[PDB]
């Protein structure tokens, strides 16, 4: 048995070019405060783990 | 090409003698195998078959080129010999005098066709 097999294909081809943009954020922390709850009478009460 | 065209002739002729010059020098080797057949080509048909394909198609660089990759007919015994051989020296001897001579003749005329689109160039 001989089996001689020559194949030539066409493949699928996507080229993408990108320049990215200057100035993009790559990591961002922030800090917020916030204060206590003063009722009619003025005693600071904390807030709630809901809240 | 045009050139093949002219030459197409006298090549298959030459390559067609070359081959039945194998086939006769092979019955002259294998006359003692008990059991052979004497086989031989028509060389007319066949060089009608010869004388009378489609390369793939190639897209681009890497894509690879196509690859590339007669009859016999068994002579009619003269003498019924013991051991079943067929092969008869004298007839065989004649075919390969007379091909030797003919391969000859087709380098003789091959040679001259070339010599003589040689000579039209030359200047």
């Amino acid at each position: 048995t001989q089996r001689n097999e020559t194949s030539n294909y066409e493949v699928d081809r996507t080229i993408r070019h990108t320049k990215m943009n200057v100035g993009d954020i790559e990591r961002l922390s922030v800090a917020v405060v916030v204060n206590y709850k003063t009722l009619a009478d003025g005693k600071p009460l904390p807030l709630t783990a809901d809240q | 090409d045009r050139l093949d065209a002219a030459l197409r002739f006298q090549q298959e002729a030459l390559n067609l003698r070359a081959q039945r010059q194998e086939i006769l020098a092979a019955n002259i080797a294998n006359a003692d195998t008990p059991g052979y057949q004497a086989r031989d080509i028509d060389f007319a048909s066949e060089l009608k078959k010869v004388m009378v394909g489609v390369a793939l198609t190639l897209t681009s660089s890497h894509h690879i080129p196509a690859q590339a990759v007669v009859d016999l007919l068994y002579r009619v015994p003269d003498q019924p010999s013991l051991d079943g051989n067929t092969v008869d020296m004298d007839r065989e001897r004649t075919q390969f005098a007379d091909n030797s001579l003919k391969y000859q003749m087709g380098l003789t005329v091959l040679g001259s066709q070339l010599k003589g689109m040689m000579n039209v160039l030359q200047g």
